[PDB]
């Protein structure tokens, strides 16, 4: 047992606003433009962006919340899954 | 580690040999206070009274009558930002009349009026006042160190003739009090600039220059030099910042001719004789035919300070260490005796009514007479 | 620093380099440098110089020379030498310590003299495929990807050790994209397994899964 | 710098010779990454030369004039 | 049509090369067009021209002479500046050594020297050289230069204030009008930067002390170049002092404008502050760079309304884009696992950069130390508006204690002394120290083993064994046999961000035989009841000792070893939990307080302070073997060793199993019969040291390197008492109940740790007269 921890934070910071933002169809330049340069992406198989924001602080609890795009082979948003909260 | 200097030392003083013994050194102090501080303050002489002053805010009116003082001043305040406000006077000291024109590197210029009571009224120049300030027929002229040139109105201060000189990097402790000749105050500057002021609206007649000074072509770092040009007859020469010696011939207006001669302190002018130091710290002697020197001399090289003034042929000559080399029955005799100190001076000899007094880098003045 | 004739002084220091006093050598070549910075013995002097600074392990010295060598002169038959020291230079920084001595507790130390030496001998056998150092400078290239996959791998697992799961995520595709060939990578994909797992991704794991059992014999 | 020893080894350990073979991934249908995507690759067309510490690592020989 | 040329006295050059650089050659028919051509050429080069060309026929003979080659290496008259600076201000500056020396190169490098002397702020009237050629083609060059030093030869001047004195505003200036030494704060030489420092620091503070409209001000450094004339002149305008009133906010950002707000809000009727306004910018970047925008645009612009003295703060920000790091690079570490490094920072690759968090980082790995450079550079990567990597370059250099001990004994044979500690273990992160020590009757062992790191959060887990066999014994026997099993284990995990707190357990197990004839050894006996004798040595004592072991630390330091502006505490406190031969209870407090007084940390006031408490629980007393010592160690010097403190005196014997006879004086049978005052080394329970350390590289002391030097003037006092004492038992031997034994010793310690051999000068003179001590004015450490 420990009393307390740090803090630990990975990546795709968002929030209401810029999970709302976005619509299908919208290309990926412009989606990059609004969201930022994800930083985790599917390397093998369909052309399709992870949205991870990840939070644990001092032991409780757990913040989650994953936003899945699946862009095509020109390039356009389409299929969005949000996930928030584990 | 301030202090390992291998640079040439002071030459020793020559043969005490002389045909004058100093009969008299005449000597009066305030305990202060130049210092090592480099400044041009030294006594005038206005009607057989010696108008001295020292870098405390302190004029003592003397008197050459074995001297005692008279009208013993203190300049400073003690209202507003401090108690008693230590100030500086690096200052010009001048009289016309019975009116002295002090000038001090705090940005003043006091002057003291012993004619009618005492009218001190301090002008507010802009800058830090540096110069002998000069009387011309209504006018005070003040080079400050900052290039500037202001021209003040006597008993008010009123600022005019502003003009604004050239100034390098290293804008330097040139001191160039404008001689006034004709209506036109030739005023040194601290680049080259020899510029002529023609009293219109503040106009220089000048577009030229003497190429050479510290600052932009820096050379051996002995430039130092006290920069004032006379006029005589209708030629002004000059010795400006760095050694170039010029020659000026106005004909209705400015004229140049650059006889280069270097190794500039300041000079005396006699008719068709040139007296000057150098800044090798030698006497040459220059006759006026293009400028052929006569009087190479070696013995004082290196004293850090030697200043030239002239009465009865006998040129007398200010040098550290508290001496004073006389020059006399011109050469072949150079030798010198003399020992009035070991203070030492910084500050030019003033000679005046058949009477030669000498500021002491402490130790006000110190009179001395064949 | 004598002042004997060019080619005494050259076979004294030849013996001495076949014999292995190695500072004197440097001495004495050093000073056959500077007496001329000419000569067709000069050139050999430098190329002598590199490799006594390499022998004797002055390796900052080596590298420095070697550089200037190349830049000074960028056309010769032995540029291939002078590459493949520069490489076997950047190398021994890599392998040079107590630990690299001993063998043990190695291989994520800084891998930058790694990555230096690497582009290095890629550049030698690009150039020159057909030369003696060739196949050995192969096997370079070949162990020493082997020990970046590792440093990225002992990275990868440090972070999933601490919980930093998409740092995991991408370490791991820095090593595929860059070299899926050595045997870390092969080791780290359960890494991608696990991580993927961790954050709830799970087609994705699905799929890292997929590529593993496939793989895996 | 020697004491009777190292003249044909490099400071420290080798396993120049020990490596693991390279050994591409075998992709599952569909699932392809890029091979590469950087400096790090190697030619196959070459050898055979002196591999290991058995080759003139001292400088080669030339005509002096 | 010239076709036979031939060049000799080449000897740079060869003939063909030549004979391709010069643009004629044979073959071609050479007219006078084509002698000018030729000799431009030799002209145009700029390195060397030498024109003989006589073409009498078809044989052109052109004769050039070469100066190279040259190496200019010797500069003598050196006594401020290093010829390697010298080196590199020829070479860095792009006038890099490989000499050719045309005639007009002699005089132009003359003046160039001489223009470098009056950059650095001082003269030089005289540079001669001599040519020396040795006839290859070589020549070297020897450089005399004088030098005519002067670096603080000011009078600082400011003409134009009205609100402030000359002096208040010189005070805090970098240069110094001509002030003594005493007054130094760091480094004061003159320099065109540190002129630039004093325009800007005027500036600051007419800015903070509320005069908006100054920013206007000439400078003039006038120069009587006799060496000792450098008046600095800087005259000014002050404006009036102006009322800050609103603040308006330009905000681009997701939104934030509440806390930015919130953080920039002026109460009513404020003056105008300079650094207030700097610190309001810092403090929004900051608000900004913690929820990631790490690089925003903040500009604050005042805009000035007069007649009514009115000042509006606008300030505009916007953000970039959010969430960067994308690698974490360490490059330098090359002895030691970055796991290390890496389990160091809270800053997490593939998140969004904090500044504060890398911050942290860099100052994490300073206080762990091992290593020594300050960089945080984030880099951003290439194509991408994102995705910043995170580079650190440590620089390692490795701490470790390698103790070497051989001899010397005459009647014992050379004995071995092994200390080796080794933190952050150069394999691993790991701290291994072993005190092993084998003298011919004496064996020491100490091992520690510890993990700074045994979970991922930070428990450091840490073994301590102590094996002690002390005999220090005559022949074989009637000696002080003791014998000391210890093992403790220390599991530390640190929760305050900076405090840990350690619990461990430790046996100790005390063996003790034969015991020596000190009345503190058995008051302690009665004191746990086993009744002794009092005038033979046949005591027999086992005990164990199952310590709780809790300790506590604070750590601060903005550096390692070396620290600055840092203060650790450290509590260790042992506990003996019922169940074993032997209570106690003691507690011990360090402090290391670094304060720095100058800015740029090249003086410090060291205060380390510490404490030592030791009492038996109810019915006993603290066993004597932790009895705190002092002295002759990194705790008061100029004593032996482990001396400060009272002394046991010695009850009579003339019997302890064979007393040893013409041994053992202060009674026995050979010297004195009867009651002895004894002096020894026996330690109390009661501990105190405060000691204050000036630490100050000295201008005697040659500062190119801040790492590996430090030299401290100390005042240390010193004081070691019991607290069970008494006069029932001691009366005509001094009395030690009472803080009063303090030791004061001033002295200069020079620590230069360069890793592997310090020699560690400690001169101590010990002045504070008091009776029984034992003294020395030299230690030097390991």
């Amino acid at each position: 047992r420990v009393v307390y921890r740090p803090d630990i934070n990975q990546g795709n910071y968002l929030t209401a606003n810029d999970v709302s933002k976005i619509r299908v169809g919208m290309t990926q330049q412009q989606v990059a433009y609004a969201l930022g340069t994800p930083l985790m992406s599917d390397p093998f198989g369909t052309n399709t962006w992870f949205y991870v924001f990840r939070q644990q602080p001092g032991h409780e609890g757990v913040t989650q919340q994953t936003l899945t795009l699946t862009f095509n082979s020109s390039g356009v948003l389409t299929n969005i899954d949000n996930k928030p909260a584990l | 580690f301030n202090s390992e200097e291998d640079v040439v030392k002071m030459s020793p003083l020559p043969t005490v040999e002389n045909q004058f013994t100093p009969t008299t050194a005449w000597s009066t102090s305030v305990g202060s206070g130049i210092g090592n501080f480099y400044s041009n303050l030294h006594p005038a002489l206005a009607d057989n009274v010696v108008y001295a002053a020292d870098r405390a805010g302190l004029v003592k009116a003397l008197n050459a009558d074995d001297g005692k003082e008279i009208w013993s001043v203190s300049l400073a305040e003690k209202d507003g930002w401090f108690s008693k406000e230590p100030a500086l006077l690096s200052g010009g000291v001048t009289v016309s009349g019975g009116h002295v024109y002090i000038g001090s590197e705090k940005a003043q210029v006091y002057a003291l009026n012993t004619s009618d009571g005492t009218v001190a009224w301090q002008t507010k120049v802009a800058g830090e006042a540096l110069s002998r300030p000069v009387v011309s027929d209504g006018l005070v002229l003040i080079h400050t160190s900052n290039g500037q040139l202001q021209a003040l109105n006597e008993a008010d201060g009123a600022v005019k003739w502003t003009v604004n000189l050239d100034m390098p990097s290293l804008s330097l402790r040139g001191e160039s009090a404008p001689t006034t000749a004709f209506g036109a105050a030739v005023v040194g500057g601290d680049n080259g600039r020899v510029s002529a002021v023609l009293m219109e609206q503040g106009q220089m007649i000048w577009q030229q220059r003497i190429s050479q000074a510290t600052g932009s072509t820096e050379i051996d770092r002995l430039s130092d030099v006290d920069t004032t040009p006379v006029v005589v007859n209708g030629v002004v020469f000059a010795l400006a910042y760095n050694g170039n010696l010029t020659a000026l011939d106005l004909r209705s207006g400015q004229i140049m001719w650059k006889r280069e001669l270097g190794s500039v302190n300041d000079f005396i002018v006699d008719g068709n004789r040139i007296y000057l130091v150098d800044q090798n710290d030698r006497v040459m002697a220059l006759t006026i035919d293009g400028g052929v020197t006569l009087w190479t001399q070696s013995d004082l090289l290196h004293r850090l300070l030697t200043s030239p003034v002239l009465y009865n042929g006998n040129l007398v000559v200010g040098d550290s260490e508290g001496y004073l080399h006389w020059i006399n029955v011109e050469d072949g005799r150079f030798v010198a005796q003399q020992k009035v100190d070991s203070s030492g001076f910084q500050t030019e000899p003033v000679a005046a009514d058949g009477k030669l007094l000498i500021q002491a880098k402490d130790g006000t003045v110190y009179s001395i007479t064949r | 620093v004598p002042d004997n004739p060019p080619n005494e002084i050259y076979a004294t220091a030849q013996q001495k380099l076949q014999d292995g006093n190695w500072r004197q050598a440097i001495t004495q070549l050093e000073a056959l440098d500077n007496r001329y910075p000419f000569g067709p013995y000069s050139q050999q002097v430098q190329l002598d110089l590199i490799y006594a600074y390499y022998k004797n392990a002055d390796l900052p010295l080596a590298q420095a020379a070697i550089d200037r060598f190349i830049r000074l002169n960028p056309t010769h038959p032995n540029i291939d030498y002078v590459m493949y020291m520069r490489g076997l230079t950047n190398m021994a920084l890599d392998d040079s310590a107590l630990q690299g001595f001993f063998g043990v507790d190695r291989s994520d130390r800084d891998p930058q003299h790694a990555r230096a030496a690497f582009s290095d001998f890629s550049k030698l056998v690009r150039g020159y495929p057909n030369s003696q150092y060739t196949t050995d400078a192969t096997k370079r290239l070949v162990f020493l990807k082997d020990r970046l996959a590792k440093y990225e791998y002992s990275v990868a697992e440090y972070y999933t050790e601490r919980g930093a799961w998409v740092a995991v995520v991408n370490r791991v595709e820095g090593m595929l994209r860059d070299y899926p060939d050595t045997q870390a990578t092969r080791d780290a994909l359960p890494l991608m397994e696990n991580a993927y797992r961790q954050m709830q991704m799970n087609a994705q794991a699905e799929k890292v899964a997929k590529i593993i059992a496939a793989n895996s014999s | 710098s020697s004491d009777s020893r190292y003249k044909r080894q490099v400071s420290g350990d080798e396993a120049y010779l020990e490596a693991a073979p390279l050994a591409e991934l075998h992709a599952p249908a569909g699932m392809i990454l890029p091979v590469t995507s950087g400096d790090y690759a190697i030619p196959v067309t070459n050898g055979s030369g002196a591999v290991g510490k058995a080759l003139d690592i001292r400088p080669p020989a030339q005509p002096l004039a | 049509v010239v076709k036979d040329i031939h060049f000799e006295g080449l000897q740079r050059v060869a003939v063909g090369a030549a004979l391709l650089s010069m643009p004629v050659r044979t073959g071609d028919t050479v007219n006078d067009e084509d002698i000018s051509n030729t000799i431009r050429a030799l002209f145009a080069t700029g390195n060397f021209e030498d024109v003989r060309v006589l073409r009498d026929g078809d044989t052109l003979l052109v004769q050039v002479k070469e100066r190279p080659t040259i190496a200019s290496i010797t500069f003598s008259g050196n006594k401020s500046v290093k010829d390697d600076m010298l080196k590199q201000n020829l070479e860095a500056s792009g006038v890099r050594v490989g000499e050719s020396l045309d005639r007009t190169t002699i005089a132009d490098i003359e003046k160039g020297l001489e223009d470098f002397y009056y950059s650095v702020g001082k003269y030089s009237a005289s540079v001669k050289a001599v040519v020396t050629p040795l006839p290859r083609n070589r020549v070297d060059l020897k450089l005399v230069f004088q030098e005519g030093v002067s670096a603080e030869i000011q009078q600082i001047n400011i003409v134009g204030n009205h609100a402030f004195t000359t002096d208040e505003l010189i005070s805090h200036f970098q240069l110094r009008d001509e002030v003594p030494w005493w007054n130094v704060v760091g480094d004061r030489k003159y320099q065109k930067q540190k002129l630039a420092g004093d325009l800007e620091t005027l500036r600051s503070y007419y800015l903070d002390r509320g005069y908006a409209r100054f920013n206007i001000d000439s400078t003039q450094v006038s120069l009587t170049p006799d060496k000792k004339g450098i008046y600095v002149t800087v005259n000014i305008t002050e404006g009036d002092q102006y009322k800050l009133s609103g603040v308006e906010v330009s905000g681009n950002l997701a939104g934030h404008s509440a806390e930015i707000e919130q953080l920039t809000k002026i109460e009513p009727g404020e003056l105008y502050n300079g650094t207030k306004v700097t610190k309001m910018e810092d403090d929004i970047k900051k608000l900004l760079g913690r929820y990631g925008y790490a690089y925003p645009r903040v500009q604050s612009m005042p805009e000035i309304n007069d007649a009514d003295k009115t000042v509006k703060l606008r300030v505009n920000v916007d953000a970039g884009n959010r969430f960067y790091v994308r690698k974490i690079r360490f490059e330098g570490n090359d002895t030691s696992k970055d796991a290390v490094l890496r389990r160091e920072m809270r800053q997490m690759e593939g998140a969004w950069l904090g500044s504060d968090l890398v911050d942290q980082g860099k100052e994490r790995l300073n206080r762990l130390g091992f290593f020594e450079t300050v960089d945080t550079d984030t880099q951003r990567v290439p194509g991408s508006p994102d995705q910043v990597d995170v580079v650190y370059k440590v620089k390692e250099r490795n701490t470790g204690s390698f103790n070497f001990g051989i001899g010397y004994g005459t009647e014992s044979g050379v004995s071995f002394q092994a200390g080796v500690q080794q933190d952050n273990w150069l394999g691993t992160g790991y701290a291994v120290g072993i005190n092993g020590t084998k003298n011919d009757y004496q064996t020491y062992a100490e091992l520690s083993v510890t993990n700074p790191y045994f979970t991922v959060d930070g428990v450091s887990l840490g073994g301590r064994l102590f094996y002690n066999d002390f005999q220090a014994d005559d022949a074989d026997l009637s000696d002080y046999t003791n014998k000391s099993y210890g093992t403790d284990v220390t599991l530390g995990f640190p929760i305050n961000e900076y405090n840990s707190l350690r619990a461990g357990l430790g046996y100790v197990h005390n063996s003790l035989s034969n015991m020596q004839p000190q009345v503190a050894m058995w008051r302690y006996l009665y004191s746990m009841g086993e009744h002794p004798s009092t005038s033979d040595q046949d005591n027999s004592f086992k005990t164990d000792d199952f310590t709780f072991n809790y300790g506590w630390t604070y750590n601060k330091l903005d550096r390692g070893y070396f620290p600055t502006d840092g203060s650790r505490v450290n509590l260790t406190g042992k506990v003996t939990i019922p169940g074993s031969d032997n209570e106690y209870y003691k507690v011990t407090l360090d402090t290391a307080t670094y304060v720095p007084i100058d800015d740029d940390h090249k003086w410090v006031v060291l205060g380390r302070t510490r404490w030592g408490y030791g009492d038996g629980l109810g019915g006993k007393e603290m066993p004597f073997y932790e009895n705190f010592y002092a002295g002759g160690s990194s705790t008061v010097r100029g004593f032996q060793s482990n001396t400060i403190g009272p002394k046991a005196v010695y009850f009579p014997h003339q019997a302890s199993n064979y007393d040893p006879d013409y041994d053992y004086e202060c009674a026995t049978q050979d010297g004195a019969k009867d009651l002895c005052k004894s002096d020894d080394a026996v330690g109390g329970n009661a501990m105190a040291v405060a000691s204050l350390e000036f630490i100050t590289p000295t201008p005697f002391i040659s500062d190119k390197y801040a790492n590996s030097v430090r030299t401290s003037f100390f005042w240390d006092m010193g004081t070691v008492w019991d607290t069970n004492w008494d006069s029932s038992q001691y009366s005509g031997y001094p009395d030690y109940s009472d803080p009063s034994n303090i030791r004061m010793s001033a002295g200069i310690a020079l620590q230069w740790m360069s890793p592997l051999g310090p020699l560690v000068f400690s001169y101590a003179q010990p002045f504070k007269k008091y009776d029984g001590d034992k003294a020395e004015q030299f230690q030097f450490n390991i």
